[PDB]
């Protein structure tokens, strides 16, 4: 089964599928492809959580009935630069205005 | 093959190429990152999800499910919608 | 053009709304007028007597946005095979992000305000251009 991912670090954002079944590791070669960064310069987390190398995406709570197309799930991702890791950041989105009146 | 969309504050969003040649706006900017000074990130989000779920959903007969969108957003991703022609 | 064709042989359906809207299905007359049935509301079905070649198509019975049965615009009940019922099954269709966006529009803003909001002209023509079997079966035709 597909999972829908929103992979962010900073203000990058990457949309991309992968398995229920696939392993966080083969997520990090998914984000080496794309940012050039090698699995061992990288972290990524479900909220908070730093997310185990070996597991899968669904033990690491990222489902079929969760992480969907039209809403998909956020993993956040942070860089070792050098000799240690940056701390876990996300930019927000901005913010949408006052609804007009008329809505 | 991924390309990738800037909002008007910055956001970088990477997508899937075909995903994003969905629109005919921006397979005419690409003919590989295309800069939106109109398009806040709040917005171009979903636009995002909205190629997912196309790309998910045509040609399925596996139930379809609404594309939700907020009132809050409704008016400026309508504008977003007609520039992009999608 | 678009009209049943008066077959008299019956030909049981089930009307299968798996939508998140309620449906309206539309029969189109021997005339080709549409004549409005009632409404199944969302993840309902119903059972019902139709004819061999009659023409149907079913919109949302609030908004009257377009939905697809069997995939397509026009569903037409067949012969059935050892006393089983047709299914209709209707859906949503994938809408274009602007026709969505239009709907949700519509669904918050009554008509008489649609000039008050800031986007252009054609806009605001789009807005007020509701979705209406008339104008589809012209369309269909
Ligand atoms: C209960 C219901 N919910 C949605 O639709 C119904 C419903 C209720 C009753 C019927 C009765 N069948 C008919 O009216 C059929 C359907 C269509 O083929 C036209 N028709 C006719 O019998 C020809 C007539 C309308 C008599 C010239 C059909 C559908």
């Amino acid at each position: 089964m597909d999972v829908f991912l929103m992979i962010r670090r900073h203000k990058t954002t990457i949309f991309t599928d992968a398995k229920e079944s696939s392993t966080v590791f083969e997520l990090k070669r998914i984000v080496e492809g794309i940012l050039k960064r090698p699995p061992d310069e990288q972290r990524l987390y479900k909220d908070d959580q730093l997310l185990d190398d070996g597991k899968t995406l669904g033990e690491c709570g990222f489902t079929s009935q969760t992480a969907r197309p039209q809403a998909p799930a956020t993993v956040g991702l942070a860089f070792r630069a050098d000799d240690t890791f940056e701390a876990l950041c996300i930019e927000p989105f901005s913010s949408p205005p006052e609804l007009p009146d008329v809505m | 093959m991924y390309v990738k969309l800037i909002s008007s504050d910055g956001h970088e969003f990477i997508v899937k190429r075909e995903h994003a040649l969905t629109s005919g706006t921006i397979k005419a900017m690409l003919s590989n990152e295309v800069n939106f000074r109109e398009i806040p990130s709040h917005v171009l989000s979903k636009v995002c999800m909205y190629f997912t779920y196309k790309v998910r959903y045509t040609n399925s007969s596996t139930e379809i499910p609404e594309f939700p969108i907020a009132p809050e957003i409704a008016l400026e991703l309508l504008m977003a919608a007609n520039f992009l022609d999608c | 053009v678009l009209r049943s064709v008066n077959s008299r042989e019956p030909s049981q359906v089930i009307f299968c709304n798996r939508s998140p809207r309620v449906v309206l299905p539309v029969w189109l007359n021997f005339d080709g007028e549409p004549q409005p049935y009632p409404t199944l509301p969302p993840g309902t079905g119903r059972r019902i007597h139709s004819y061999r070649g009659h023409l149907w198509l079913f919109r949302d019975a609030g908004t009257h946005d377009g939905l697809l049965v069997n995939q397509t615009e026009l569903f037409v009940p067949s012969l059935n095979v050892d006393g089983q019922p047709i299914f209709a099954n209707i859906t949503l269709p994938v809408y274009t992000l602007k026709e969505r966006c239009l709907q949700v529009v519509r669904s918050l803003v009554k008509p008489e305000n649609y000039r008050r909001l800031d986007i252009v002209r054609s806009l605001y023509e789009d807005l007020e251009d509701h979705p209406n079997v008339q104008k589809d079966l012209e369309r269909l035709t």
